[PDB]
Parts: C-alpha cells; structure tokens; sequence
C-alpha cells in the first residue's frame, strides 16, 4: 500500500520534524501537492533533527513525504494517529539498507497549530 | 450472469 | 486513565522531542525511573521545538512525560503506536486552557534509535 | 479530555463492535449526532462479542461511546487511527474497577464499509 | 515493510476478529508461533464478523495474520496501538483488488483479556 501519503485538512498549517539514524545522509522532501514544500538534509546516528518548519496543506489538503539516500529512495511505513478527537500526528519510518530497523530517517508531522 | 451469483 | 507514562524496553536508547504552541510558557518534564532526566521549555504559537534530547530508559524501562505552564499541570492526552513491529511512537497532547486543541505542548518519544 | 467522541464523515457507514471482559453486565451505549443508535449489553470474561452493527454517521458525522456498569460510567480511554490514508479504526477501552485493565469493554469502530 | 505481524507477550490471551468489506470470498488465517490456530472465511459487503476467537500467544508471543481471495494474498497493512499504557491493538487491513480501500478483510487483535 501506499505509505507517506496524507490528506489534511485543506488550507491548514501543519509542523514537519525530520530525526536522522542512519551512517546515510537522509534527504527529507515534504510535498504539498506534488510540490516540494521543504526539504531537510542531514546525517545522525543519534536522533538529531535534520530539519523543522511550518508549512500549510494548501488548497488540496494533500501532503507526502519522500525519504532518499543519495538519490536511492527508501522504503516507507506510516501512519496517522488522532488523540481526543482533535490532535492528528502522521508519522513516518524509513528503510535505506537491509537491517529494517525503519528509524534512517524518522518524520513527525502535527496538527493544528497554533 | 448476471443474476446467478457468477463474478468474483 | 493515567497519561503520559509508557513502558519501553529496558536500557534503549529513545528521542524526546517537544514542541509549542500557545500563548503560555510550557515546562515539559522527561521522568525515567522516576528521576528528572529532561526539562524543556519555551513559548511559541508556531510549534518551536523547544528541546530535544536522547535519553536511555534505564534498568526498569518507565518514562513519564509531565507538562505544566508556571506551576499548573496541563491535562494529557497520550497514546503509543508500533509500525512494522518494531518503529515506536509514544505521542503526548497537552491543554492548558479551555480551548481543547490538546496541542499545547507536543511531545514525541521514538526508539530504536541507531 | 473527553475521551470515546469520534467525528466521522458525513453519511458515512460505520462498523461498530464491542466485547466484554468483567465480572459485571456491560452496557454500551453508541450515540450519532446525541441520539442514541445502538445498545448493546451482555457479560463476558472471554472476549465474547455482546454487540456488532452497521450504524451511519448521519448528518453530522459525531458519535460517542458510552459505557456502563450496573448504572456506573466506566472511565474510557480511546484514540483514532488510520492506516494508508484511508482505513480508519476509532478504538475505546474501559475499566469498572480498579485493576485498569481498560478491556470490560472494548469497542472498535470502523470505516468504510463495503 | 513487512505487515501483518506482531509480537505480544508470551503465553497470553487475545482475541482476534475479522470483518469482510467486498464481493470477494475473503480467508483469513491466524498463525501463532508459525501454526495455523484460526480460520475465517466469508463473503460480505457490510461489515460481517466473519469470525471471532480467543487464543493464546503461547511461548513465542509471534502472531500472524495472512488473507487470501481463492488463493491468492492479499496486500496488508497493519499497525499497533497502546491505551494507558496497557490496552493493545493489532490492526489489520487487506487489500484484494485495485479500489485500494484495504477494508476487503479486517482484522483486529486485541489484549489482555479477562
Ligand atoms: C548503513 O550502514 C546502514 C544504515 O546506517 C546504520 C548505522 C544503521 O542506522 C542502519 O539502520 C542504516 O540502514
Ligand atoms: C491562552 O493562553 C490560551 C492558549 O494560547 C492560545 C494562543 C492557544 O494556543 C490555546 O490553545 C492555548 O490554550
Ligand atoms: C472484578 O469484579 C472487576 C472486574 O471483573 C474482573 C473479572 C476483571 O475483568 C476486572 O478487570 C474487571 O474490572
Ligand atoms: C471486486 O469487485 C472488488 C471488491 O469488492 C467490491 C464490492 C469492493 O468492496 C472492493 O473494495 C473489493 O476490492
Ligand atoms: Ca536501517
Ligand atoms: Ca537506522
Ligand atoms: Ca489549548
Ligand atoms: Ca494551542
Ligand atoms: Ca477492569
Ligand atoms: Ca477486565
Ligand atoms: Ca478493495
Ligand atoms: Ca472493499
């Protein structure tokens, strides 16, 4: 199935938090609409973050995420989480080698803001 | 089919 | 129920992040084992990340997240989700206020890191 | 925070499903737009499934749980979750006592249907 | 990334439901420590149980679920979800033609029990 993809509300602000594990240079590329919005580069073994900002779903609400190791895309796993019927997280795993630990780069995406 | 359940 | 305390497994390394977004100064408490570990603050409207941290979740694996705005704890909302079986999310909200947007002060913890 | 309230899209079938597991006769009370839609009571310590129907969201999209015991409000805890942007569960657990389990019943919601 | 699979504490109770959501005669099979322990099989467009069971995750805690239509698998994608630290979900949807609603076979696993 397809993995990294999210719709939001349309024209909503939203967060976007990149976390690095992985000896590859993690390349992040947040997409609103099939236009890169952001774009986070950066390398960690140790969970640092490689890169935040706020953007805006825009007029269509659709939102992806694309993970790449020097120009080899990883595989994704992810997920959407709503607590108290208000709060929205979509997470975001990826995978640039063979050990599956899901954690090369790590991506929070949260909403509302403000 | 149709009418006798034949498909999928 | 209780929110805001999650079992990891014991001695792993895992990221806590928080991020604002009010008008009120929030002070985020990391509690492993019941000790202080990690204290983050800060005031922002536009989901400032106001620390982050690796931490170890020791010998009995509990960690408790604790959020408070000059002196007054906010109400939680938690949960933890597993991708692929093995990619951790343990997800904090926080209100401080009357508003319900739970959004107040975010905290993300995630393991394996590595 | 309110916990068990889910606002689903409008018009919209939805599977709900509850199981017990306590010594005491669970009641499950399942509202759309305040209005209730669905009763389900029954007693179980083995998982058995006291209630299972096809309900529609309605105009407004809102339902809500509620879950007691012997007259008494069971505390709740739930969430959202949705899986490849499109599978949707809305997940409530409850406790009647004082072990905090959260299993005396447990009510999952899906959609969509068909 | 794999799906479908999930570890839960050795040599405890959980249940494991399936729903069906298509014109496709839906199989379902649990396994537990690679043996087969349940099957469920069906046709429905509305959400049908088309089984329920308790069973017991045994010495390994490995579960897990795989769907078929007359043979053939189906793609999955799953996650896990936590209340209070302490209520668990396993969550699985299928997928068994091209509409990508991945409701085709649901599957939902839950614990502890009692
Ligand atoms: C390359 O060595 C693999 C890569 O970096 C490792 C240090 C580890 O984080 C692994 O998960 C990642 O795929
Ligand atoms: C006022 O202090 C309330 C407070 O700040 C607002 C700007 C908004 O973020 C609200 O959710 C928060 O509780
Ligand atoms: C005891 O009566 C409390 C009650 O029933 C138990 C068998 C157990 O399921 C417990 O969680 C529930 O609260
Ligand atoms: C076969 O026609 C497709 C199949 O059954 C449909 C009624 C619908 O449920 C679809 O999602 C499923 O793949
Ligand atoms: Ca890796
Ligand atoms: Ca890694
Ligand atoms: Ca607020
Ligand atoms: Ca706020
Ligand atoms: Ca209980
Ligand atoms: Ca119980
Ligand atoms: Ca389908
Ligand atoms: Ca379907």
């Amino acid at each position: 199935a397809t993995q990294g993809v999210f719709t939001l509300p349309a024209n909503t602000r939203f967060g976007v938090t990149a976390f690095a594990n992985s000896s590859g240079t993690q390349t992040v590329n947040v997409l609103v609409n099939n236009e890169t919005a952001a774009t986070f580069s950066g390398q960690s073994t140790n969970n640092a973050v490689i890169g935040t900002q706020v953007l805006n779903s825009g007029s269509s609400g659709k939102v992806q995420v694309q993970v790449s190791v020097n120009g080899r895309p990883s595989d994704l796993v992810s997920a959407q989480v709503i607590l108290t019927n208000e709060l929205n997280f979509a997470l975001v795993g990826s995978e640039d080698g063979t050990d599956n630990d899901y954690n090369d780069a790590v991506v929070v995406i949260n909403w509302p803001l403000g | 089919k149709p009418x006798c359940x034949a498909x999928k």
